[PDB]
């Protein structure tokens, strides 16, 4: 790194001493870290919770209409065929699961010390084309743009190719 | 025992007669330099990163333009900040040259020819000139940097800027810097040149590069690849009007068959980012290469890759084997034999990884350089543009296989290495400790020995100034009673303790550089035979030492495939026709799709670990780079691809098990009858993606993405979609 | 003397310091691995608890009227 | 137990929690004071002898806070795991007692 | 010379078949039958380890001791019968779980109600044991697989501690064994098979319910004495992997995927046990090696 010992009196204890006063801020930082783990893990946890509690009481009630059941008068109608829907399970799909929203804090932050683009969006009101000024420089819409573009084309070189 | 030894021991016959203060200043000199290359690097990342801005600037059609003036003003509101770093980086380069060459100057002078100096400094001084290469070829590739300070020139002086004399000298010298191509490489051999000798210094740069690639002197990638861009440079300047690296081969004060060897082996390196470097160029644009053509055969190479990776991957995939399965089984105090075993997987592990990690990203380089065409290629259309022919056409199924395969076992492994590192590091510094005293305390006394006893002075301060500076005694006192000491034999022992604890940088750094003077009348020629070979010995191990006491960032550096995505040099090329690559044209998604799309079965539980390159990529980005668009790009295609991820992986998932179920209930008999009519059902063929289906917490790009859960999304769909079509 | 003296007391500081900076970073590995395993759980637990609302609504829709 | 649950939703994981980041903010403290006890120190190697001291009992405290907190958080996964065994057990006879009512 | 075709008797349409025919008192006499062979088959395994007591119980201890470990394993003896009969064992197994299975199917869809409260029954017991065999000899009858065979036990309860001694023994026995397997070019794992062109992919059900049986007879701990095996043949496998005999090693790898599927086999071993003590990066290259 830099020098060596000299035998002169308190320069080890002086080095030392910064030493572990910056260990003992490592462990400041290292309570800091484990907070931020801990609850990322007990905000989860947490939200179990309630759908646990929801879901449990309206299965205690299902309990109970379920006893309230006879099969003596219970009547059929053709009207649920005719005249009611159809029941339909949940069918959602999750997708675009690295939009910025889903960018977790901690690497927000690095992110946010890291450097900006020019800000070339101070020409836009001055573009003919009604275009973005920073798009000419970065554009991470278009990977997707062209992707789709590509998708339709095939699908009709590949429609027009059986005829 | 070789004739040369037989013949040394003769010599040994005929021969039979019948300071610290100053180590520390040129340690102060070298460390000054260093952060030189530090801020160098900064500059490279400048060059490479810089996007065009006058391209996203309305331009002025004719001189009757309404908002003429406010275009001119915003435009130096916005280059003006970026023109400034320009200026940053010519005062730099300038600076930088003259530093180098006056170093030069200093270790060429006649007198100091004699002297001796330090192979890290050669090493640092070497890194030097590779310096200005790579930051002359960013400048000669971006066109970007030159058109905005004209843009920003064009703008500022319409608007009548206020700028003084000096501003405008300024200004005036900043483009005759961009307009000049190969500007910083010429201005360093003017100021080489005019140095008598210069080329002797370079000449023990190049050397020792050679030596240490010889000798395996190195431990990652970018440590392999920057000895031999060293040598590359490092002859191209020592080949001017003043020097000729034919007559200095002449004199064998260099060994021009062996770089030309080392070039033959390995072609291409990569220079900075998508950036490569064709090694053999140095050679061919040399001033005397003409005239000497026959001297070489690297020269030649052609649009054929050298190795088979088939015959690669066999050595590969046992080595995997072998290291794992030994590495496996090491997973109250141990003996220092015990902790020396952990120290050496340590090192081998990182070694494995080392070459690995270069397969790939040589393979990729030379592809880089030698994009494919139709007569290659026939599925490769004419119209395709370079970057497409160097990156999606330019590999076959199995070399996509097969890089898949290598980038998987090195992230495999780096993951089990890394589980190590609490064992590793206890077992490193114990062994560096253990190895470090008992050379001092014990190895060194014979040597010391003879030192006093033949009044060998020089030799002794060197000796006791090693042992001073980091002995740790026993008894915190050292053995006065020491009969070597007075220059006598012995008729004794000596107890070494035992730490987990490393020598300082410094401690390290001054024992092998003193070390390294003694073998260098030469002070050499005073030791024994046997001494030198435990000095030279030492000396030799302790090369790795640091490496491994900073293990975890050495393991990061020796699996580093963050480059695969990068490619900004291409993109400058387009000349602002792309904005980016579409993701077929991307490496990370070309071998991931690769795999989802053949459905390979060999190949199934790998496909995590090419995705995984996103990882690298991204992290490089905001780590190395610093630009937050290069993120917002790489995130923006890993949303893109990971969708695409989940749909063909759900998508072949139903099919594989739908297929598997109406093959299990087909009549067997029914089966037999089929294959003596020559009308035989095919089985459905065996595949893996048990391992994928049991991904709960996939990480990438920071998030934990449950895979299992997208999955079973998607299967549920088309369980409902068959039973409705049933129905 | 006063310098033998400080270097044999350097080696016994830095070994002191080796020994908490090598603690502190395997709580830091404890850390790592214990968030992992709770994401493990967590999904696990994510996945029944949604199948359990499933079968909770898809029982109701036996037992009550449509729309 | 709902109430074990409670406890450990409503106070000991927040509770051991905040402990934490008192830490967090107690030590960076403890570390000004090491720096300026040393400072104003007439005995240099008794001052050092002092914060190792504080640094062996900072690191003895950062390791046992994390561990409760450990404990705290897979005694709650534990317990909400039983809970969804328990439910699907009562689900499964809620389904059973309507499928013995249809048919 | 075989007159049939195995798959046309044995495949999932034939088993389910057979179960309508044979319904649950037919089905459990056939594999009350299988049970029997199987004993037979652990009573002469037992010879082969007591013909070894002495060899294998230095092997239990000295497992960190390669050097000694290798010598010890040299003055073993019937190392080929140990595997051919637990592989016989494992084949027995298999062709019982095709039956239960065949016939939980078929029970499920014409006694769908007692099923149903079978199932129930069975999944939410807390426990004492001779209580436990009774709820899951019921399951079983009704094809129900059970974690611990009913019949197994059974079977194999026809001193207490030289006893217990034995089936410890035979653990250890079988697990320095399997290397033995790399050297036989029928050890070969075949995708068209997802198994062993000799069986040896049997080997997983036989161990572990072997294990179950065994160590439930003489009230031991399942999950430890499985734990041991694991131990003792990933260390015997990871030291073939730094061979090179071209003979030994020929089917290494195939025979590394037999670890995978004893772990996937047994409810009593996890994947982060074997991880711990072999990496799956090795079974990943294994599994590619057979599949390519
Ligand atoms: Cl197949
Ligand atoms: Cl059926």
């Amino acid at each position: 790194h830099t020098a060596l010992p000299r035998g002169i009196k308190n320069e080890l204890e002086c080095v030392t001493n910064i030493s572990l006063a910056n260990i003992i801020r490592q462990l400041s930082s290292l309570s800091k870290y484990a907070e931020d783990i801990f609850g990322e893990l007990f905000n989860e946890a947490h939200s179990f919770s309630f759908r646990v509690n929801s879901l449990q009481e309206r299965v205690d009630r299902l309990s109970v209409s379920v006893t309230q059941l006879d099969p003596k008068e219970e009547e059929l109608s053709l009207q649920d065929i005719t005249m009611r829907k159809a029941f339909r399970s949940s069918t959602i799909q999750d997708q675009q699961l690295f939009d910025r929203k889903t960018l977790p804090i901690p690497l927000q932050e690095t992110y946010d010390v890291c450097e900006q683009p020019p800000p070339l969006n101070i020409l836009t009101p001055y573009r003919d084309d009604g275009k973005e000024g920073l798009k000419f420089y970065t554009n991470p819409s278009y990977f997707f743009d062209l992707w789709k573009e590509k998708m339709l084309q095939d699908t009709e070189d590949k429609r027009k190719e059986k005829r | 025992v070789t004739l040369e030894d037989a013949l040394s021991n003769v010599d040994l016959l005929e021969e039979l007669p019948l300071g610290i203060a100053r180590y520390i200043e040129q340690a102060t000199v070298h460390s000054s330099m260093n952060e030189m290359l530090e801020e160098g690097q900064e500059y490279a990342v400048m060059l490479y990163t810089w996007r065009s801005c006058s391209r996203a600037i309305p331009q002025v059609k004719c001189n009757e333009q309404p908002n003429r003036v406010e275009i001119y003003e915003k435009t130096v509101e916005v280059l003006e900040p970026e023109v400034t770093k320009l200026m940053n980086f010519m005062y730099f380069q300038r600076n930088a040259i003259e530093r180098f060459c006056g170093e030069v100057r200093r270790l060429c002078h006649a007198e100091r020819r004699k002297d001796f100096v330090s192979e890290a400094y050669l090493i640092t001084l070497g890194k030097f000139i590779n310096m200005f290469a790579v930051l002359d070829e960013l400048k000669n590739m971006k066109c970007s940097v030159k058109n905005d300070h004209s843009a920003y020139k064009r703008a500022a002086q319409f608007l009548r800027k206020m700028a003084d004399p000096q501003s405008i000298q300024e200004s005036q010298n900043l483009s005759m810097f961009l307009a000049n191509h190969n500007k910083i490489t010429q201005s360093l051999q003017q100021q080489l040149e005019v140095i008598s000798g210069y080329e002797e210094l370079l000449a023990d740069i190049v050397n020792l590069c050679v030596d240490y690639y010889e000798n395996r002197m190195y431990l990652t990638p970018s440590e392999k690849h920057m000895l031999l861009k060293v040598m590359g440079f490092g002859l191209y300047l020592m080949d001017g009007s003043v020097s000729n690296i034919y007559k200095l081969d002449a004199k064998k004060r260099i060994n021009l068959s062996k770089i030309d060897k080392y070039f033959k082996q390995l072609q291409v390196v990569p220079l900075f980012g998508d950036m490569q470097i064709e090694l053999a160029r140095y050679i061919k644009t040399s001033a005397h290469y003409e005239e000497n053509k026959s001297r070489w055969t690297c020269t030649s190479s052609g649009s054929s890759p050298q190795y088979n990776i088939c015959e690669q991957m066999i050595q590969i995939r046992e080595d995997h084997m072998r290291f794992i399965s030994e590495l496996a089984r090491y997973s109250a105090q141990k003996t220092d034999a015990e902790y020396r075993k952990l120290f050496d997987l340590a090192l081998q592990g990182l070694q494995l990884l080392s070459q690995w990690s270069a397969h790939v990203m040589e393979v990729y380089s030379w592809k880089l350089v030698h994009p494919t065409d139709k007569y290659s290629n026939k599925d490769c259309p004419d119209s395709a543009e370079e970057y497409e022919r160097a990156t999606r056409y330019n590999y076959t199924s199995e070399e996509k296989f097969a890089l898949v395969e290598v980038i998987a076992m090195i992230k495999g492994l780096q993951v089990l290495m890394g589980r190590m590192e609490s064992v590793f590091n206890h077992a490193i510094r114990h062994t560096v400790y253990a190895a470090l005293q008992d050379f001092s305390q014990v190895t060194l006394r014979e040597p010391l020995r003879q030192a006093i006893k033949k009044k060998k002075n020089v030799i002794q301060s060197v000796l006791q100034a090693i042992r001073k500076t980091v002995c740790d005694w026993e008894t915190g006192h050292e053995p006065f009673n020491d009969p070597a000491l007075r220059g006598e034999k012995d008729p004794f022992d000596i107890k070494v303790p035992r730490r987990a604890v490393g020598p300082s940088s410094t401690q390290l750094y001054m024992v092998r550089t003193m070390l390294e003077s003694l073998i260098a009348k030469t002070l050499r020629s005073s030791l024994e035979g046997p001494t030198i070979l435990d000095i030279e010995k030492f000396h030799r191990e302790s090369f790795f030492y640091t490496h491994l006491i900073n293990f975890s960032e050495t393991l990061q550096q020796c699996c580093d495939l963050s480059q695969l995505w990068f490619r900004e040099f291409f993109l400058e090329l387009t000349m602002g026709r792309r904005i980016q690559f579409p993701i077929e044209m991307s490496m990370p998604w070309i071998l991931t799709d690769h795999i989802l799309e053949t459905k390979e079965a060999s190949m199934m539980e790998y496909v995590l670990y090419s995705l995984d390159l996103y990882n690298d990529s991204a992290h490089y980005a905001l780590t190395r780079f610093n630009k937050q668009f290069l993120y917002d790009e790489i995130e923006a295609e890993v949303n893109l691809c990971f969708d695409q991820f989940v749909y063909k992986l759900a998508d072949q998932i139903f099919a594989y098990y739908k297929v598997m179920a109406g093959s299990l209930l087909l009549d067997k008999r029914l089966r037999s009858e089929c294959k003596n009519q020559g009308a035989t059902i095919h089985l459905p063929p065996s595949n893996r993606y048990e391992t994928l289906l049991k991904q709960r917490h996939v990480q990438l790009l920071g998030r934990s993405i449950d895979l299992n859960r997208l999955i079973t999304q998607r299967v549920s769909a088309a369980m409902y979609k068959s039973l409705e079509l049933a129905i | 003397d006063p310098v033998q003296r400080e270097i044999h007391q350097d080696w016994a500081n830095r070994e002191y310091i080796e020994i908490i900076t090598s603690s502190i970073k395997k709580i830091a590995d404890f850390l790592n691995s214990f968030d992992m395993s709770c994401r493990s759980r967590l999904a696990t637990l994510n996945e029944k608890l949604t199948a359990l609302e499933r079968r909770i609504e898809y029982i109701e829709a036996r037992v009550t009227k449509g729309e | 137990a709902m109430a074990e649950l409670q406890m450990l939703l409503e106070e000991e994981i927040p509770g051991g929690r905040r402990a934490l980041f008192d830490s967090y903010t107690n030590l960076e403290r403890v570390a000004d004071y090491c720096e300026n006890n040393y400072i104003q120190s007439a005995d240099k190697q008794r001052a050092l002898e002092e914060t190792k001291a504080y640094t062996t009992q900072s690191l003895a405290s950062v390791a046992y806070l994390i561990n409760t907190l450990a404990n705290n958080v897979l005694q709650m996964l534990d317990i909400q795991a039983s809970q969804l065994r328990r439910m699907e057990s009562s689900i499964n006879h809620i389904s059973q007692t309507v499928d013995i009512h249809k048919e | 010379e075989l007159t049939f075709n195995a798959e046309e008797y044995s495949d999932i349409s034939e088993m389910r078949s057979l179960s309508e025919l044979l319904g649950p008192y037919g089905m459990k006499f056939l594999s009350e039958s299988l049970m029997w062979h199987i004993s037979s088959q652990v009573a002469e395994l037992k010879k082969l380890v007591v013909e070894n007591v002495d060899v294998l119980t230095q092997m239990r201890t000295s497992f960190d001791k390669p050097d000694q470990m290798a010598a010890l394993f040299k003055r073993l003896s019937s190392v080929d019968s140990v595997l051919k009969r637990m592989t016989i064992i494992g084949v027995i197994l298999s062709f019982r779980s095709l039956a239960q299975e065949a016939l939980r199917d078929v029970l499920s869809y014409h006694i769908p109600f007692l099923v149903s409260s079978i199932e129930d029954f069975k999944d939410h017991i807390p426990t004492d044991m001779k209580v436990a065999m009774n709820v899951y000899e019921l399951s079983s009858a009704a094809g129900l697989p059970c974690e611990i065979d009913p019949a197994l036990v059974v079977a194999l309860s026809s001193s207490p501690e030289e006893e217990y001694k034995i089936a410890c023994l035979l653990m250890v026995f079988v697990a320095v064994s399997l290397p033995t397997l790399a050297s036989n070019v029928m050890s070969q794992y075949s995708p068209a098979i997802e198994g062993h062109c000799n069986n040896i992919h049997c080997l997983a059900k036989a161990i572990n319910q072997i294990a179950a049986a065994l160590f439930t007879i003489h009230k031991g701990s399942i999950e430890d004495r499985l734990k041991e095996f694991l131990a003792l043949a990933s260390s015997s496998l990871l030291k073939i992997g730094q061979e090179t005999d071209k003979t030994t090693t020929r089917n290494r790898e195939s025979v590394y995927l037999l670890l995978d599927m004893i772990v996937q086999e047994s409810p009593f071993l996890t994947m982060d046990l074997l991880e711990s003590c072999f990496p799956y990066v090795l079974l990943r290259n294994a599994y590619h090696a057979v599949y390519k």
